């Protein structure tokens, strides 16, 4: 996918103020807690009882840096999400059998993480950009 | 469909966001018409530039849509009903647009509420939008 | 929800399908995990081969749970709270896969009731399909 | 998207016996009927108060030839969806501003439409080959 210059610009600032320890890790969890059938995915990680069980599970937070490693990959190969994302594509489709449309909700999610996390500077324009993000590698992961 | 914490988040969260409930409402149009430009065409007589006095009329009309919704949370099919008529009956709008709406009114929150939006409450606004939603395109 | 002339409509394919019922609901399970195999993991311990006693046994407690439903239109939620309970808590089902059971028992109806399958009557089907899946998610 | 073999043998065959005088009309006027969201895009169609109204309404037929003309294309580039629908894309995307759900939707229909039509023949091996044809062209309009 293409961002214009201005697109790129909005989403390259924001992403070297993210703290690339944490914004995974809270992205995830917040997927386990809101969209709980995802849960099913990750029997492995423990307890995902409550809300604070999933956000301050070490698992969840370790693997949410692998997440938003992928994402950050992402992002400076826009125009070639496809090979980029090849290998994560078999992994989640022919391996995990998760659900495309789930690949869509935890991008969303990281674009509310990313809203809590920058307040005002998480302008509508900012927004835009990342939205467009999270598509291109939503349907990357997907083909 | 609502738990009681459900209905006790989201109470909180209308509390915490208080008479800012219309400018935010308008911001979450806004991010919605940026961010897929595809629901624009539902308001082909609006002018959506940043600051338009319809953008903010309207945003406080789905703010005290919403804020009904909430009031009477036990019944919202009834409290709705006239809007779900409207938007699905006249307007007809395409139920995957209130899902992008209520996406960006969640963005919208997260942006202002700092404290209130946890993860817990998060997934009680999600489901609350998204019963809102249900009711609004229930005729269908 | 659903209209007087829906339910009326459900009704009317729902006789015709008759003692069919059990074994539409197995090739709409089959039509399924063939389609859509992602849905197949939910499976794990089914055969899913063709002629399977276990998709088969499975297709008529889907059949019967649709029955179930339509006998008790006015009153899905009390009806399959059973069964929403068991697909959303612990079988986590992804809300996703009922559009696609859904679709697969309307392409059953449809390769099986020539006459019944009316685009007014497809329509109604949908909209039930659409109605039982909503609660089965509800526990979302 | 690629098709095996018999996944292209148990498409191409059936397609051979589709009336596309009719069937694309079936699918769009269904669609109308069962997504009356949709009945939006087509208000210079006339009538479309009724589901007979809109089943019989000759510039609904008319249109639903073109559709199944698109996709009878599509069959025919199964390797090259994407530059085949290029065009149709831009049109509905970028000036219809129609949601690519409703492509998905409509691809669904035209299934029920195939069901309906060959009953028995429509095996659940050949519905999961058309499914594979119909997510493809979606997906190749929705770029
Ligand atoms: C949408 C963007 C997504 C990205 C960028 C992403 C990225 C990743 C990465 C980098 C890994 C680790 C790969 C490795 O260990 O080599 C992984 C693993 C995994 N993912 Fe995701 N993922 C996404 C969506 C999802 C979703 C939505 C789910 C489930 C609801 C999911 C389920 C899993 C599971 C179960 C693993 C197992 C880890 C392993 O076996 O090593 N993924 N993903
Ligand atoms: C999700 C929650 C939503 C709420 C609470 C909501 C609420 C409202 C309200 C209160 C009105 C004003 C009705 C009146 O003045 O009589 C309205 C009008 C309208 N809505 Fe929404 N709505 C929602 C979703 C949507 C979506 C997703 C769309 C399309 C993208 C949409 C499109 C429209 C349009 C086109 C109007 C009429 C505007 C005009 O002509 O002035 N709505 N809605
Ligand atoms: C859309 C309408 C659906 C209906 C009416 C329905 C109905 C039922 C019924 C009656 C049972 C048996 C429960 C019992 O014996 O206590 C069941 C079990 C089950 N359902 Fe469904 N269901 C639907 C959708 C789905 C979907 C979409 C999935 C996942 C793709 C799914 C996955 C399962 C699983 C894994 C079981 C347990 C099987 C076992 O362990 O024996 N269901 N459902
Ligand atoms: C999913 C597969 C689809 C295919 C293969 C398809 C194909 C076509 C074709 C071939 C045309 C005529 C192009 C021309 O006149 O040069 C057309 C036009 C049009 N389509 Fe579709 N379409 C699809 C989906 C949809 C959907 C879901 C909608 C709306 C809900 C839609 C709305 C329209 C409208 C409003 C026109 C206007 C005709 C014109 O301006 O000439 N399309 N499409």
């Amino acid at each position: 996918v293409h961002l214009t210059p201005e697109e790129k610009s909005a989403v390259t600032a924001l992403w070297g103020k993210v703290n690339v320890d944490e914004v995974g890790g809270e992205a995830l969890g917040r997927l386990l807690v809101v969209y709980p059938w995802t849960q099913r995915f990750f029997e492995s990680f423990g307890d995902l009882s409550t809300p604070d069980a999933v956000m301050g599970n070490p698992k969840v937070k370790a693997h949410g840096k692998k997440v938003l490693g992928a994402f950050s990959d992402g992002l400076a190969h826009l125009d070639n999400l496809k090979g980029t994302f090849a290998t994560l594509s078999e992994l989640h489709c022919d391996k995990l059998h998760v659900d495309p449309e789930n690949f869509r909700l935890l991008g969303n999610v990281l674009v509310c993480v990313l809203a809590h996390h920058f307040g005002k500077e998480f302008t509508p324009p900012v927004q835009a950009a990342y939205q467009k993000v999270v598509a291109g590698v939503a349907n990357a992961l997907a083909h | 469909v609502l738990s009681p914490a459900d209905k006790t988040n989201v109470k909180a969260a209308w509390g915490k966001v208080g008479a800012h409930a219309g400018e935010y409402g308008a911001e979450a149009l806004e991010r919605m018409f940026l961010s897929f430009p595809t629901t624009k065409t539902y308001f082909p007589h609006f002018d959506l530039s940043h600051g338009s006095a319809q953008v903010k009329g309207h945003g406080k009309k789905v703010a005290d849509a919403l804020t009904n919704a909430v009031a009477h949370v036990d019944d919202m099919p009834n409290a709705l009903s006239a809007l779900s008529d409207l938007h699905a009956h006249k307007l007809r709008v395409d139920p995957v647009n209130f899902k992008l709406l209520s996406h960006c009114l969640l963005v919208t929150l997260a942006a202002h509420l700092p404290a209130e939006f946890t993860p817990a409450v998060h997934a009680s606004l999600d489901k609350f939008l998204a019963s809102v939603s249900t009711v609004l395109t229930s005729k269908y």
